[PDB]
């Protein structure tokens, strides 16, 4: 034998990276070389999905501060962390007083979506937390589309909340 | 994740420091008693930290477990650390400072966490009065 | 080819896989790589994920973008958030399928197109049917209750599979009329 | 060089694309009938003047038939000429000298556009008589478990030797229910 040479369809983790370093050198082509995006892959798979993880904390990772088409992935997957940031930074205190009961009671939800990722998550692919955190992203996001993050306080915010 | 959990060490300094400087007489019968029920809530920071290290020996604590731990404890020493900077900076002593006590029960009040730490303060230093 | 596809398909437009309105996603057709052979294979891959990149388009598009406000059935309202969340939940076992496929490719890279073909047969009919019931409540701005009528005329079709499929969506738009109506009553 | 070689090495190449091949191999009449039957011709004198082929070996044929059969229509080999799929002619086997093979592949042909059909027929619901939906349903049943036999065979081309009376008696049991 020698045998019937595996086509492009069958052989998957040599010949894709071949094909990927291909399209990204032709595309690079296309357009000048003012693009550049080496490497099909780097740094690994649960790596970047760690980064991710500690994106939803709402604070810095290696890749944020807080195929080449992984940052068309890796964008909607960042965005429901930097929504979590944005619950957080409207929250500091414990004038108005019922402005400070509004702001304690966001906590209450926020400490449970902090509890989900780290908990569920102990690094599983990165299209698992894609799907995973649009049922849950949307429901933290539905309050950041609320909140100001000035915003109203006193009777005012006791009768918008009504 | 270290930065977050820092907090509780420069609250835990201002309070051991108001035991100390705080139960001689020149600051009065009632800064003694504050001082005593700040004693208290100091051993007990302790108490959790030891379990926390007879964890950590075994390779099985994390930094994460840490964080959750001392949520709970970082509160209670928060308020008792800007209390105490404010009573010695303005050299508060006596009934002028068993007034700010009761005035810090009402302070924060909206959550009301900071209320019951503070009425049970009020208590403990008003029993000498 | 092979994360490449999982990719596009997931709602992320790729880079072989072209992302269209009028053609959905078209694989590139200029490779020397490619085929007549392998390219209908792909054509009929391609067809579930571009209805997969519509229904999430307009299931974002319409929940979560306002505090539920003047509103009408057509653009805004309660109705048509309600059938994107079913919409969203029935789409589920497609993300499942998606999830294991890599997990697959893990275990052996040598897999073929027909083995994800042969897996994706079963959807290759089930999406084609629901879009074009959701197709004509989207264009004709179909306004208050006309919705559930008009999800529920094709759900009386001779389809086992789009049956309990357009049922579940139709479920959770009932539950918002009842939520209402138990406390008018 | 860096894709070639991986192309060159791995990968086949010599029917898809118009480009033509030889390959060396040890002869002697148990895989060489094609050559020896086509010099014992030449030596006659037909008058030469050959027909235009690209050398596609035999495992590659068994493929583009798999393909065909488990519902996938348009491939390169087997493609339609007048409606109907028919074989292509730039194919000599090293041996049978493609006088078998025409007629085996024509025959496979003939159960190909069966199928393409009823495929084109389910095609045509992808874009109210009720008992049409749930008539494609029952062929779609039949259409799945058929296709995965197929497909079952096309891993053994990945992973020993197959042949064409091989693929032909294990399909027995589907083209009696094809009829």
């Amino acid at each position: 034998g020698h045998r019937e040479e595996p086509y492009l369809t069958e052989a998957g983790r040599d010949a894709f990276d071949k094909f990927c370093r291909l399209h990204q050198g032709e595309l690079q082509l296309l357009a000048g070389g003012v693009l550049q995006a080496p490497q099909p892959v780097l740094v690994k798979e649960c790596e970047l999905v760690k980064d991710v993880l500690n994106v939803l904390i709402g604070v810095v990772s290696a890749t944020f501060s807080l195929p080449e088409s992984i940052s068309s992935l890796l964008s909607e997957v960042a965005e429901y962390g930097t929504c979590y940031t944005r619950l957080s930074h409207f929250s500091l205190q414990p004038k108005g007083l019922v402005f400070q009961a509004f702001t304690s009671g966001l906590r209450r939800y926020l400490q449970y979506y902090r509890a989900c990722v780290l908990s569920t998550p102990p690094t599983l692919s990165l299209l698992t937390i894609g799907f995973l955190f649009k049922k849950l992203g949307r429901q933290l996001r539905y309050l950041a589309e609320l909140c100001g993050v000035a915003f109203p306080t006193g009777v005012k915010l006791l009768s918008y909340l009504y | 994740l270290v930065h977050r959990i820092l907090p509780v060490a420069a609250s835990y300094s201002a309070v051991t420091r108001f035991i100390e400087e705080k139960s001689s007489f020149e600051y009065g019968q009632v800064n003694h008693a504050l001082a005593a029920a700040m004693r208290t809530l100091v051993k007990e920071h302790l108490i959790l930290v030891s379990q926390l290290e007879q964890l950590h020996r075994q390779g099985l604590l994390s930094l994460q477990k840490l964080w959750f731990y001392i949520q709970p404890a970082m509160r209670t020493m928060d308020i008792l650390a800007s209390l105490a900077t404010s009573v010695d900076k303005g050299e508060c002593l006596g009934g002028s400072t068993l007034s700010l006590l009761h005035d810090r029960s009402f302070s924060y009040t909206g959550d009301s966490q900071a209320q019951e730490l503070c009425l049970y303060l009020t208590k403990a230093a008003s029993a000498p009065y | 080819m092979i994360h490449e596809l999982l990719l596009a398909l997931s709602g992320y437009p790729g880079s072989i896989f072209t992302w269209n309105k009028r053609s959905g996603l078209q694989v590139s057709q200029d490779f020397p790589f490619l085929h007549p052979s392998e390219t209908s294979v792909l054509n009929r891959l391609c067809r579930l994920g571009t209805d997969y990149i519509r229904f999430t388009e307009f299931i974002e598009q319409y929940t979560g973008h306002v505090q539920q406000q003047q509103g009408q059935g057509g653009l805004h309202g309660i109705y048509l958030r309600a059938f994107c969340t079913g919409l969203d939940s029935v789409l589920q076992p497609y993300r499942q399928a998606l999830l294991d496929l890599e997990q697959e490719f893990l275990g052996d890279p040598h897999l073929s197109i027909s083995h994800v073909n042969y897996f994706l047969d079963q959807f290759q009919l089930l999406f084609p049917s629901v879009m074009v019931v959701v197709e004509q409540i989207k264009s004709q701005k179909i306004h208050g209750c006309q919705i559930l009528e008009t999800v529920y005329k094709h759900s009386c079709g001779g389809l086992p599979p789009v049956r309990s499929a357009l049922e579940k969506i139709l479920a959770v738009c009932h539950g918002v009329m009842y939520k209402q109506l138990s406390a008018w009553m | 060089p860096d894709d070639r070689s991986w192309l060159e090495h791995h990968v086949v190449h010599q029917y898809w694309t118009a480009r033509p091949s030889q390959f060396p191999h040890s002869l002697h009449l148990h895989s060489n009938l094609a050559a020896v039957w086509d010099q014992h011709l030449y030596s006659s004198d037909p008058l030469y003047v050959p027909d235009d082929r690209v050398l596609v070996t035999e495992t590659q044929v068994i493929r583009e038939t798999l393909w065909l059969l488990s519902g996938v229509k348009k491939l390169f080999i087997f493609q339609l000429i007048d409606g109907k799929v028919t074989v292509r002619n730039n194919i000599i086997v090293t041996h049978l000298t493609h006088s078998c093979l025409r007629s085996v592949l024509e025959q496979i042909a003939a159960y190909g556009q069966v199928v393409f059909r009823l495929q084109e027929f389910i095609d045509e619901v992808m874009g109210p008589f009720r008992t049409y939906q749930a008539f494609m349903w029952a062929l779609y049943k039949y259409f799945i478990s058929f296709k995965e036999e197929l497909a079952e065979i096309e891993k053994c081309i990945i992973n020993t030797t197959i042949t064409l009376a091989i693929v032909v008696d294990k399909l027995a049991p589907r083209l009696s229910q094809l009829k």
